[PDB]
Parts: C-alpha cells; structure tokens; sequence
C-alpha cells in the first residue's frame, strides 16, 4: 500500500551526463557512444540571447572552443554539427556506460523522469508530466540546460526530453533529443507565452482508481453518466474532454477495481461540481493528473527493470 | 522573457 | 524557478541490491564489500509470521539455503549471523561496486530517499520523511522487504533505513542497518500500534519560504506572533510545537528572504484558523512538512553530488 | 495485524 510521485532509477543515466563549456558558457551535455548531445545556446555569451544568429555564431566556432569534461577525465571535440536546437560534439572517447536507449517525441499528458544536472554532476531526479500547452512543471536553475528526461523500458532507456529554458511564468520548455522544441517555443531570451494548462482528464481517473486500489473509497457514489454529460461539465472546468480512446485505456483499471469507467466518471464530475469538502484523496487536497494508467499500474503490481 | 538556462 | 519533491540519484545503491531467497521466502539484500545485509524474517515461512522464535528458525538453516543472487552472477553465501533483526550474510565475492558509504540513524523529521526494489531489481525512487512517530508514508508492495533509504553528501552513500513490514494503517516501519527497528515495533505479524503523527512544523515554515524564493508571496500577512502564541494554536491543530533552535536552524533561509520567523509564524498561523481560500502554495493546497531546511538550500541553490 | 512484506 502507498501511492508516491515516483521516479525511475537513475543509475543508467548518471552515466551519461557531462559538462559542455564554450567560452565563459557552461552546460550540461548528454554523452552517448562517442557523440556527446547539449543545447545550441552554449554558444552564446550574453550578448547574444535577445536575437541570436546561431547559424553566423556557429561558424566562428571551431573544435577546440568546446571543453567537454567527463568528471576529471577531458574529452578531445573531433567534429560537430548543429541539428536543430542541438548540438552534436564528436568526441575521441566512446562512453563504455552508453547504455540500450532509444530517442522518443512524447505527447502531453505522458510522464517522464528528469535528473536535474548542474556542471555535468546530477542534483537530484523527479517525476513530471509533460502539460498540454507542452511546458513541464520542472525545478530548473541557471546551469540546467541540458538535463535530460527519459522513461525506462525493461532494457532500453527512452530519452524524450532535453531541458534548455525557463519561462516567465516559472514553467519550463526544451526539445527532443533530435532538437525540435516541445511547443511553440524557440532559444531566444523574448517575450514567449504558454497556452492554457488544461487538466488531463484520463490521468485523473487513473489516479482515481489508484486510490480505490488502495482503500480510499469515499468518493464513489452511485451514479453513472454519460461521455457527452461529463464532456459538457469538464469542459467548463478546463479538464480535456473524454473520448472513447481514454476508455479504452483505462480498461485493465476498471477490470481491476470492478468500477466502471463512465461510474469512474460521475464520481469526479461531482468531485468537481461540489469540491472535496475538505476531504483528501492518497494525501492530496487537489485532484492529481501526473500520473498515467501505466504509471499506476507499474506501481501498484511493483514492475521492475534491468 | 524567456530565460535560457545554462550558467556562467 | 520551481519546487519538485526532490530524490538522491540512485546510481551509487542500485549496484549494491541483490535478491535473497530461503526457501519460498525471496526479499532484497544491501551488498557491501563482502557482506549481504537482509531483514532476518527471509528465514520464515508464511505459517512461522504470527508467532515466530527467530533463533529456533535459525537451528535447521545452514549456508547452502541461502540463494543470493547479484542479477546474472551468483553469489556464494559462506558464513551468516543474526544481527538485531537483520542478517549478515557472508559471501565469497566483495562488491565491486561498493561505495563509499556510512550506516546512520535518522531521527524525525529528517529526509531520506528510499529506491524501492522486487526480487534485487530497481523499481523506483522517491522521497520521505520520517514521521514523528517513526513511520513512514512510503509506497511498498509485498516483495520489497529489503529496499533501503539513503542520503547522499559529498561522495558518501548515507544508508538510514532498511525495508521490513507495513502497518495496517497503510504506513510502514524499517530498522536501521544495525538492525534496530524505528519506533516501538517489532518483526512478526501481531497488530501493533504507533504513536498518533504530528505535523513537522520546522519543515513546514522551511517549505514556506521555499515558496517565497519561488514568488508566491500572498499569504504573507501584516501580523507577527510570539513562541509561545503560536504554539498555543499550533497544538491544537496536531502540529509538533516549535523550539527556539527550530528557529535558529531556519535562520539563513529568514535572512535570504528577508522575512523574519516569528513573521512566518504568523503567516502559518492564519493558514491553519482560515485556511488557503482557494489558492495554492508551490502547487499544493495542503501544508508540505517533507521539506527539511537544508533541503529547501540544497534544491533552491543547486547542489551536486559526485 | 503487521504485514511482513517479503514475497513468495
């Protein structure tokens, strides 16, 4: 019994973090095979972040303005290449830590873990979800550019994430590991602007059926509704509308608490019309939409990894 | 603005 | 900017655990150097729990009926001691990647991460609190007896806690990895009572100004209060009473923000007769006491490991 | 009662 905001374990990716610096400019790089992966804007100094023009910057620059360090040991730049947001260093050195990984483009309302790094060294690791105007909630400083977001998936550690900036509203943008930004966003120091955060719906109801899973009942009632009811009322609520899709994914859930999803559903829409009267829910006071139906599953029947 | 986050 | 519930990187223990079998009876092992630490319940069977007289257990145990397994390699088990309520198993083969490390005991209100594990495999890692009555509100599955909590300063793995059993309450109790047990429990499966939780008030105010660095001023009021006036409301709300090294310990995080203690005090006082009317503190609407104040520092300044 | 929470 228990229900935590978890992480996964980090080990297979502590391994991979180095400190990029290009002048007076320091991050974090991820280092895989004998190509270490950083953000482009290591090449700015602060003159250039209002406009910059990476592509005029990039071409000052040659191999040996890039210090790439690995703990103590230094890694010699042999080439690089920008791809997009990113830059690619080839280094003399092939990291023997490299682990199985693969390069993934989530979608919003999916979860990740990210190890926060601070000159090439790892801070600490948190869970988070990517929101639907594709920010992150994240706890980022100057010097975390770089920092990684991964899932990992029995063998092979999925990198989704890379970060590279904060917004002015204290939520976080980035790119995948191939350099395409999550969003609207571009690595410029101007005035950008997140959409609206929405509510993920499904992750509710999930989270919803985790609490059932371990004892907290309180909530059902016994209603039902339909999916364009709850829609009408969960729209106003700036919650995401339902389709068939989510039920469909919420199935093994359902089957495993014997309440149905569209019961599920008019135990929140009343959660949501009334409020929790003071009432928590696994310690929570706010309804929580950072956990996914795998997610639960994963914790309530204790999956593991290699 | 936006605020690129690498250190100094 | 941003406050996440923040875990040690895992890396550094999760090349220590093992899985230890008996019999039917599997659970997690900590190896270090040339010695297998284990909760002692692995020697029972399901019928010997209620009622079992450990040093009975052990006459008809020899070395061969330990089966440890390191992943792929196995590991020969050549000597074992019961030691409080845990064993030490003696193996053939010293940990190449034992750390540096040290056996602490925390006490309430302290922090720790806990890497949750099923059959010597990592599952996930987050972070807790020991709670004033020497629980913890962790998320355990059968299985994960064994699992360890840790700290990490500078280079040194800090092992605080050791896995044994959950309360019917939906809490858990460990020993520390000299095999004492926190709190007034014991290892079999008897009902037993824990002390009634209080609030951590230290960690709260510490949490507080974590907000107040992050920008969420609105509940700092225009009041201020004394020792002694907010202990009063403080007991009445199942909140542990401040002493005046509580407020010294706060003392750099007052001077950063610029806001006195007795201030805060103030400020937390009315959060508690009036509540948060609607609004949210770093994303919570409940007050968040598995903050410590070097915590606060440590995420809000960035601080590395090796 | 308490649960020990080894597996089987």
């Amino acid at each position: 019994s228990g229900f935590r905001k978890m992480a996964f374990p980090s080990g297979k990716v502590e391994g991979c973090m180095v400190q990029v610096t290009c002048g007076t400019t320091t991050l974090n790089g991820l280092w895989l095979d004998d190509v270490v992966y950083c953000p482009r804007h290591v090449i700015c100094t602060s003159e250039d972040m209002l406009n910059p023009n990476y592509e005029d910057l990039l071409i000052r620059k040659s191999n040996h303005n890039f210090l790439v360090q690995a703990g103590n040991v230094q890694l010699r730049v042999i080439g690089h290449s920008m791809q997009n947001c990113v830059l690619k260093l080839k280094v003399d050195t092939a990291n023997p830590k490299t682990p199985k990984y693969k390069f993934v483009r989530i979608q919003p309302g999916q979860t990740f873990s990210v190890l926060a790094c601070y000159n090439g060294s790892p801070s600490g690791v948190y869970q988070c979800a990517m929101r639907p105007n594709f920010t992150i909630k994240g706890s980022f400083l100057n010097g975390s550019a770089g920092s990684v977001g991964f899932n990992i998936d029995y063998d092979c550690v999925s990198f989704c994430y890379m970060h590279h900036m904060e917004l002015p509203t204290g939520v976080h943008a980035g790119t995948d590991l191939e350099g395409n930004f999550y969003g609207p966003f571009v690595d410029r120091q101007t005035a950008q602007a997140a959409g609206t955060d929405t509510t993920i719906t499904v992750n509710v109801l999930a989270w919803l059926y985790a609490a059932v899973i371990n004892g907290d009942r309180w909530f059902l009632n016994r209603f039902t509704t339909t999916l364009n009811d709850f829609n009408l009322v969960a729209m106003k609520y700036n919650y995401e509308p339902l389709t068939q899709d989510h039920v469909d994914i919420l199935g093994p859930l359902s089957a495993q608490t014997g309440i149905a999803v569209l019961d599920m559903c008019a135990s929140l829409k009343e959660l949501l019309q009334n409020g929790m009267n003071g009432r928590t829910i696994l310690g929570s006071a706010l309804l929580e939409d950072e956990f996914t139906p795998f997610d639960v599953v994963r914790q309530c029947s204790g999956v593991t990894f290699q | 603005s936006a605020v690129l986050q690498s250190g100094f």
